[PDB]
Parts: C-alpha cells; sequence; structure tokens
C-alpha cells in the first residue's frame, strides 16, 4: 500500500477501532443474558453451555463492564481525538510513538483479559478494594490507562508543532476541542495512577498486606466521573463537528462549540464526591459542595441540547422545513450516519433528567444502587455514545480502508441503529421504574425468584428488551464483518477529504474566542479547582490511613 | 430566516424531562422520609 | 439570512443559560431544605471512626448481638450493626417507633451496601469503618434490608432485618 506511506495514520486509527469494536461484541454478549436476569429469567445455563469458562454471573458482568465501559471506549477516543484532530491540521503523528501506544493498549489488553477469563478476577469494573484480583488483572489495566498518556503527548505536539508554523492565529476548532479533552483526562487520571501505584499494584503483588476502602474509592472517583466525559465528548466532537454536514446544513456558533468544552475542561473532576453520597467518613458540607459544582455541569449539556437543536433545525429548513415541526420530516433520514446519533441524542433527553436528580445529594439515597443507575448511564454511554460509535463506522471506515457501502449494508445499518434504539429505551423505563421499586443493581436476582414481587410489570419491560437487542447485536455483527470481509477497494475514497461541519461565524466571536484560547492559563484553573475541591477531604484522610486485608469471595 | 421555534420545543421537552423527573423523585424522598 | 441567523440564536441561547441557572439554582434551593428538615438525618457522619475489622467480633460493640441495641437519651436507642459476607447481625433487630434510631454500621471482610426498602437509609458500609447513620420510621411492621453493592458469589441472596414495635 501508497495510501499507507503517507498517511499511515489511517492504519494506525484503525488498528485502534477494530480492536475497540472487537471489544464491543464480546463484552456486549452478557447484556441480553443480563437483560432477562432483571426479568426475572434465569438464562444463564445456556450461556454456561456455549461459553465453558464463564463460572458465575458476575464474571459475567465484570466482562460487560470491562470490555465495553473501559476497553470499547478508550480505544474510540484513542481513534478519534488523535485521527481527527490530524485530518484538520493534515499533519502527521509522530508515528513510532503512536503504535508504541497501541501496542501498550494491546499488551496491556491480553495481560489483563486472562485473569478476568480465568475467573481469578471476578471484581467488576470499579474494583473496590478488599476484594483483591489477581496481579495480573492490575498490571495489564494500569499498562492500558497509561496508554492514553502517550495520546496525550501525540495530541499536545500536533497542536505545538501547528503553533509554530502559524504563530499569533487561533486554535482550529476540532484541534482546540481534543487538546483541552486531553489536557483534562491528564488531570483526570491522576486519581487513577496515583491509586494504581500507592495501593492497588503494590497490594497483588504482596508487598502490603492491607488496602485502605475509603482512600481507595475517594481516589477512584476521582477519576471515575471525569472518564464517563472521557467516553462522551469523542461523540459530542463528532456531533458538532461532523453531524451538521450529514444533515444538510451548518454548524450554527463556533464559539457556544468551544465554551461547551471549555466547561468541561473547568468543571469535570472535582465532583467525585456526587458518587460518595452514602459513604462514611466524609463530611456533610464537602459533598454539598460537590453537589452544587455537579449541577454547574450541566450547563454544558444544557447549552449543547440548543447549539444543536437549532444546527439540525438550520438543516432541515434548507431542505425544506415547513411550519414549527416540519423541519423535522425534511431530514436525511435515510443515512444511518445521521439516524443514529440523533436517536441517541432523543434518549440521552432522559438520560440527562435521571442524572441532574443523582446529582442533588439526598435525593440520591432514593435512588442510590438501585436499577436505576443503569438505568441513567445506558441511556448515556449505551446509547448516544455507542450509536455515535455505530453510524460513523458508515463515513470514517470507507475513509480508512477504501472500500464503499453497498445498498444493502446501508439498510442493514438503519434497521440495527432502529433497534439498538428501541432497545434502549424499552430497557430504561424497565430499570427505572423497578429502581423506584427498590430493586438492587449488581445481583443475580433471577436466582432468588420470590424476592421482588411488586416488580411484575417492568420485569415484562427488562424480558422484551433483551430479545429485541440480541436481535440488534448480531444484525450488527453480520453487517460489520461483511464490509470488513470484502475485497472491494477503491484506493480513491480512501483519499477523499472527512465530511466536517462548516461554521456560521459573526463579529461577537473574535474577542470571545481569542479568551478561551488561553489554555494554559485555563489548565492552572482546572487543577486549582481540584486541590482545592480534593485536597482537604484527601490530606485528613491520608492521616489517618486504617488498611484492611484482601478478600476474595467468588 | 427567523426564531429558532424548533429548537426553543426540543429544550422545552427537556426542560419538562428535568421537572418530571426531579420534583418526581423530590416526592418519594420526602415519602419515605 | 446565515448572518440573520448566528445572532438570532445567540440571542435566544445568552436566555436559555439564564433560565437553567435559575432553575438550578431552585434546585440548589430545596436540597439546602432537606438538609435543614428531620430528613437530612440519614446523611453519613462526618468524622472517621477508625476500626480493626479483624478484632470486630472479639472485643467491642459489635462482638455480642445480644447487646447491640442500646437506649442512650430521651428517645435514643443505638443499634450497632454487622454486616458481614452474606448476612446481618444482628438478625433481627428490634426497635420501637417514635424513638430516633441511630444506626453504627461495620463490616469483617467486604464492603457491603445497607439499603432499608421503603426508607431514606442507604448507606455503604466499609470494613474498617463505622457509618453512623440516623432515623425515625413513623410506620411500623416488616423492614428488609438488602446489600446493594456487589460482596461476592452470595451477594444476591444477603437480606438483613429491621423489625419495629407498634
Ligand atoms: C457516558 C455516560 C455518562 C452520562 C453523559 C451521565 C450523566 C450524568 N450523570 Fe452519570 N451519574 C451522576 C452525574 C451525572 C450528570 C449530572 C449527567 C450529565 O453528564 C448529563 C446532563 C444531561 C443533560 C442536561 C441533557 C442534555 C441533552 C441533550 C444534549 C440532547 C438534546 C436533544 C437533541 C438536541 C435532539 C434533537 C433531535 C430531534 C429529532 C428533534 C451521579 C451523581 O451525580 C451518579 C450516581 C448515581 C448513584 O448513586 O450511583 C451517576 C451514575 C452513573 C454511572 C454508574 C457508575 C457506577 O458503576 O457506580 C455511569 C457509568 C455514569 C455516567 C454517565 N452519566 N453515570
Ligand atoms: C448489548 C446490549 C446491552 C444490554 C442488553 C445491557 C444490559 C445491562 C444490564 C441489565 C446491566 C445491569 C446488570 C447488573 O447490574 O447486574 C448492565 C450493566 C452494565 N452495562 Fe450494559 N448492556 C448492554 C450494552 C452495554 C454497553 C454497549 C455498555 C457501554 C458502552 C454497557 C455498560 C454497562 C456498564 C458499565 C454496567 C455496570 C458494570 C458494573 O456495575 O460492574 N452495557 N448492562
Ligand atoms: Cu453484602 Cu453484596
Ligand atoms: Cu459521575
Ligand atoms: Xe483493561
Ligand atoms: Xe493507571
Ligand atoms: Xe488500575
Ligand atoms: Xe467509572
Amino acid at each position: 500500500s501508497r495510501v499507507y506511506e503517507a498517511y499511515p495514520e489511517k492504519k494506525a486509527t484503525l488498528y485502534f477501532l477494530v480492536l475497540g469494536f472487537l471489544a464491543l461484541i464480546v463484552g456486549s454478549l452478557f447484556g441480553p443474558f443480563q437483560a432477562l436476569n432483571y426479568g426475572n429469567v434465569d438464562a444463564y445455563p445456556l450461556l454456561k453451555r456455549l461459553l465453558p469458562f464463564v463460572q458465575s454471573y458476575y464474571q459475567g458482568l465484570t466482562l460487560h463492564g470491562v470490555l465495553n465501559a473501559i476497553v470499547f471506549t478508550q480505544l474510540f477516543a484513542q481513534a478519534i481525538m488523535v485521527y481527527l484532530p490530524a485530518r484538520e491540521l493534515n499533519m502527521r503523528p509522530n508515528m513510532g510513538l503512536m503504535w508504541l501506544s497501541w501496542w501498550m493498549a494491546f499488551i496491556g489488553l491480553v495481560v489483563a483479559a486472562l485473569p478476568l477469563l480465568a475467573n481469578e478476577a471476578t471484581v467488576l469494573y470499579t474494583f473496590y478494594p478488599p476484594l483483591k484480583g489477581h496481579w495480573a488483572f492490575y498490571l495489564g489495566a494500569s499498562v492500558f490507562v497509561l496508554s492514553t498518556w502517550v495520546s496525550i503527548y501525540i495530541v499536545l505536539d500536533l497542536w505545538r508543532r501547528w503553533k509554530a508554523a502559524n504563530p499569533g492565529k487561533v486554535t482550529p476548532l476540532v484541534t482546540y476541542m481534543a487538546v483541552v479533552f486531553w489536557l483534562m483526562w491528564f488531570l483526570a487520571s491522576l486519581g487513577l495512577v496515583l491509586e494504581a501505584v500507592l495501593f492497588l499494584l503494590p497490594w497483588s503483588f504482596g508487598l502490603v498486606e492491607g488496602v485502605d476502602p475509603l482512600v481507595a474509592r475517594t481516589l477512584f472517583w476521582w477519576t471515575g466521573h471525569p472518564i464517563v466525559y472521557f467516553w462522551l465528548l469523542p461523540a459530542y466532537a463528532i456531533i458538532y463537528t461532523i453531524l451538521p454536514k450529514q444533515a444538510g446544513g451548518k454548524l450554527v456558533s463556533d464559539p457556544m462549540a468551544r465554551l461547551a468544552f471549555l466547561l468541561f475542561l473547568l468543571l469535570s473532576t472535582p465532583v467525585g464526591f456526587h458518587h460518595q453520597f452514602a459513604d462514611p467518613g466524609i463530611d456533610p458540607t464537602w459533598k454539598m459542595i460537590h453537589s452544587v459544582l455537579t449541577l454547574f455541569v450541566a450547563v454544558p449539556s444544557l447549552m449543547t441540547a440548543f447549539t444543536v437543536a437549532a444546527s439540525l433545525e438550520f438543516a432541515g429548513r434548507l431542505r425544506g422545513g415547513r411550519g414549527l415541526f416540519g423541519w423535522i420530516r425534511a431530514l436525511p433520514w435515510d443515512n444511518p450516519a445521521f439516524v443514529a446519533p440523533v436517536l441517541g441524542l432523543l434518549g440521552f433527553i432522559p438520560g440527562g433528567a435521571g442524572g441532574i436528580v443523582n446529582a442533588s445529594f439526598t435525593l440520591d439515597y432514593v435512588v442510590h444502587n438501585t436499577a436505576w443507575v443503569p438505568g441513567h448511564f445506558h441511556l448515556q454511554v449505551a446509547s448516544l455514545v455507542t450509536l455515535t460509535a455505530m453510524g460513523s463506522l458508515y463515513w470514517l471506515l470507507p475513509n480508512l480502508t477504501g472500500k464503499p457501502i453497498s445498498d444493502a449494508q446501508r439498510r442493514l445499518g438503519l434497521a440495527v441503529v432502529w433497534l439498538w434504539f428501541l432497545g434502549m429505551m424499552i430497557m430504561a423505563v424497565g430499570l427505572h421504574w423497578a429502581g423506584l421499586l427498590n430493586v438492587p443493581r449488581r445481583a443475580y436476582i433471577a436466582q432468588v425468584p420470590d424476592a421482588y414481587p411488586h416488580a411484575a410489570v417492568p420485569m415484562v419491560f427488562n424480558v422484551l428488551a433483551g430479545i429485541v437487542l440480541l436481535v440488534a447485536l448480531l444484525l450488527f455483527i453480520y453487517g460489520l464483518f461483511s464490509v470488513l470481509l470484502s475485497r472491494e477497494r477503491k484506493p480513491e475514497l480512501a483519499e477523499a477529504p472527512l465530511p466536517f461541519a462548516e461554521v456560521i461565524s459573526g463579529p461577537e466571536d473574535r474577542r470571545l474566542v481569542l479568551a478561551m484560547d488561553r489554555i494554559g492559563f485555563w489548565f492552572a484553573v482546572a487543577a486549582i479547582l481540584v486541590v482545592l475541591a480534593y485536597g482537604p477531604t484527601l490530606v485528613q484522610l491520608f492521616g489517618h490511613l486504617n488498611p484492611v486485608p484482601g478478600w476474595r469471595l467468588w | 430566516e427567523e426564531k429558532p421555534k424548533g429548537a426553543l420545543a426540543v429544550i422545552l421537552v427537556l426542560t419538562l424531562t428535568i421537572l418530571v423527573f426531579w420534583l418526581g423523585v423530590y416526592a418519594v424522598f420526602f415519602a419515605r422520609g | 439570512d446565515e448572518h440573520k441567523a448566528h445572532k438570532a440564536i445567540l440571542a435566544y441561547e445568552k436566555g436559555w443559560l439564564a433560565f437553567s441557572l435559575a432553575m438550578l439554582f431552585v434546585f440548589i434551593a430545596l436540597i439546602a431544605y432537606t438538609l435543614a428538615t428531620h430528613t437530612a438525618g440519614v446523611i453519613p457522619a462526618g468524622k472517621l471512626e477508625r476500626v480493626d475489622p479483624t478484632t470486630v467480633r472479639q472485643e467491642g460493640p459489635w462482638a455480642d448481638p445480644a447487646q447491640a441495641v442500646v437506649q442512650t437519651g430521651p428517645n435514643q436507642y443505638t443499634v450497632y450493626v454487622l454486616a458481614f459476607a452474606f448476612g446481618y447481625q444482628p438478625n433481627p433487630i428490634e426497635v420501637p417507633q417514635g424513638a430516633e434510631i441511630v444506626f453504627k454500621i461495620t463490616s469483617p471482610d467486604v464492603i457491603h451496601g445497607f439499603h432499608v426498602e421503603g426508607t431514606n437509609i442507604n448507606v455503604e458500609v466499609l470494613p474498617g469503618e463505622v457509618s453512623t447513620v440516623r432515623y425515625t420510621f413513623k410506620r411500623p411492621g416488616e423492614y428488609r434490608i438488602i446489600c446493594n453493592q456487589y460482596c461476592g458469589l452470595g451477594h444476591q441472596n444477603m437480606f438483613g432485618t429491621i423489625v419495629v414495635k407498634e
């Protein structure tokens, strides 16, 4: 291959995506079996016959968790927030480093997947101590997350190098999103790394016989909340800078897109205590502070709601948008690249309301650790983030390989996307319903059939969802592999440009946008927000450490 | 052209969604309080 | 057109944001109110109370389950609860109405959940830490405790009991 020699960035991107979607498939198969579990049907003896290695429901849950929420998304971000800024700047990433970051993800993945497959790490994706997994679960996951640190370096390098060539000019939109993304992410990952270097890693090698559970989960949710925004913003980058092109219109305001991403650099990390509303040893006033800051982090998403909506109305009207709702029928509902994220954005609407509920401190106690929590983030990570990812196959995958899309394939995906969406909406009502009826999550509830009899009617939805989504998932696997198995190649659409969306600009832009490009300053603001929100609390925990020995309960 | 009437429609749906959820959850808390 | 549209949108966007904030400040208001009323009790105690998880049921308040309940004021009763791998001590917990029960909960093994169905009592239990919550049940009858944090193969099965008297 020639394409691969002057743009070797295309090949490296695909190896990130393939490994990312493969981890989606292997991780997702446990979903339907879990959806029925909450419909009070026990599907697992069937699964034990299919997959002999699966030992328990919770080893299935750890795999579902880690391979989707941790491996799939992190390999999607690494694919998008490196390649996209590289395609706008038309510059090559330091290649030696890009492959060193891919192999790290792959060596890091293999080394950690064995202890999971060998049931030596039935601990779930949050791996709260004192539940001690095998040492190779921790070492492997370390190398897996530390991979993003080389990606950060690469995008910051691309940025440094662009600045060098155009002195005094404003950072281009996509790069700006990419740059404030990986900076935020670096601030975020510090809580995980410190948990890893201080406790988890020495623990599983035996160096230390104990770990404090309170510092271990305080540092976790340091990284534990921004990493959900490390999932989202890759889809947000694609909805801002690519969707308005796919809908037949423009992005209505560039400075609004920059301000949305700026607030996410500010209010991303210092909100962890919303996850620890029901934990001991944390001053109630510290939480009321982190409750308010989380409501503030709702603002970035509230702005996006209007900025995109006006862009879609702008698109629909240009295609011939009629009265108040006439623009809706005028969109290109024939293109899976358009249908996928929009639907997700609809389902995102109940998703955010559920979210703002959980942030309200005292109201958390109502829903905490019930089925409601999964009902919330499935409308978030499993709907909008994954649907965007699925749709994005229909443009990005042509641009990487040079293989085109047939009319059979274009239609097959539309169904997949309509089902997946229709399957996630049915489930949502199911878990929100049962969560308000006290059904705990993280539990093999089918194996205790007489425990939740008042949840008769939502259990119907859960059963229904698992069937529809199993169908949706299979069709996807089928549709994907056909694209990746054809010997059809046009090396010219492998060289066609990415369909970025053009931006409406005004006079009031200049002075604003110019202020937000003061990156080094805002990064320092973001860091002092962390020291102010976490430093006081962490210091008090560090003086009074209380390690407890390791346990294995699977 | 004119007023983003349709966008105002979408954010309002979102305003009602947050209110039915939040105020709804504010009910069960006191009824469990 | 286009330049007419850019201006019109950033106009309705300044308002939208002013509305969202004011609506958020209402949300900040109503939370503040619930922190002022009786209902604010279920929020865990702020102060660190360290314990050894390996001595817990040999020496100290949690050792004898016949000793878990202890009246400590006029209308006050302290219940020392113990959430272990797949079970709760004491089983059952017996308590009176109109009385303000102050739970003090801990684990000898792993992190367990403590969720009392039909109440706001929803607190995590961490080995090496006492979790202190307050509640005055107004309703009488049969209370069922549920473990809502993965704690082992028999997690789905770890139910507890609070027994409240008329
Ligand atoms: C990627 C997935 C993530 C999304 C985004 C998400 C949302 C929120 N969350 Fe969350 N979350 C919490 C805070 C929030 C807030 C404030 C929102 C915000 O990030 C989102 C606000 C959303 C909005 C304000 C809506 C914007 C809507 C838009 C932008 C769409 C408009 C539609 C259009 C334009 C369509 C037009 C189309 C046409 C056709 C017209 C809290 C506490 O405050 C808990 C704890 C619960 C508990 O106790 O366990 C929690 C639970 C979770 C868990 C479970 C963790 C566990 O295993 O322990 C995960 C993984 C997760 C992540 C995610 N979460 N969350
Ligand atoms: C194949 C379609 C899917 C279905 C039917 C499904 C269903 C479920 C259900 C019912 C649960 C609750 C199980 C329990 O708490 O015991 C769950 C857990 C979870 N799901 Fe999914 N899911 C699907 C795909 C996904 C995807 C694509 C993601 C991420 C992109 C995801 C992320 C998660 C996470 C993070 C958990 C909780 C992990 C933990 O607490 O250990 N799921 N899923
Ligand atoms: Cu104790 Cu789950
Ligand atoms: Cu969060
Ligand atoms: Xe991993
Ligand atoms: Xe790490
Ligand atoms: Xe880790
Ligand atoms: Xe997480």
